[PDB]
């Protein structure tokens, strides 16, 4: 899935129902 | 590397079962399997495994699967309800982690029944 550094989205949350 | 009972029974429901609920989501549209889509390393991220109780998530039972840690599926499923409890216990209530997990294991068992239809007809 990764073929190298970088590349992360986390920041707070994941789980679903999450919008702003 | 499988095995247990039958090689497909198991490696089949590795990409079956494994896949089913990651792919999974849940009723707001994400993936139930959101919390559970990486378990670190059981001892690389500690604070994980301090904080739960029976961490394991979708990789780490399809890891056991082909690991012969389980030689049943029956038993990989208990860690998809372990999984679920990691959920719990990691994520934060009120929050789809809870009804998702849940419904990871709902999944599993649903995908566990087609599965076996579909080794046979």
């Amino acid at each position: 899935a990764r073929t190298k550094q970088t590349a992360r989205k986390s920041t707070g949350g994941k789980a679903p129902r999450k919008q702003l | 590397s499988t095995e247990g009972s039958s090689p497909a029974y198991l490696k089949e429901i590795l990409e079956q079962l494994l896949e089913a609920i990651v792919v999974a989501t849940n009723p707001s549209g994400r993936l139930i399997s959101e919390l559970f889509q990486k378990l670190p390393s059981k001892v690389q991220y500690p604070d994980y495994y301090a904080i739960i109780k029976e961490p394991i998530d979708l990789k780490t039972i399809a890891q056991r699967i082909q690991n012969g840690s389980y030689k049943s599926i029956h038993a990989m499923a208990k860690d998809i309800d372990l999984l679920a409890k990691n959920a719990k216990t990691y994520n934060e209530p009120g929050s789809q982690v809870f009804k998702d997990a849940n419904s990871i294991k709902k999944i599993f068992y649903m995908k566990k029944a087609e599965i076996e239809h579909h080794e046979m007809a």
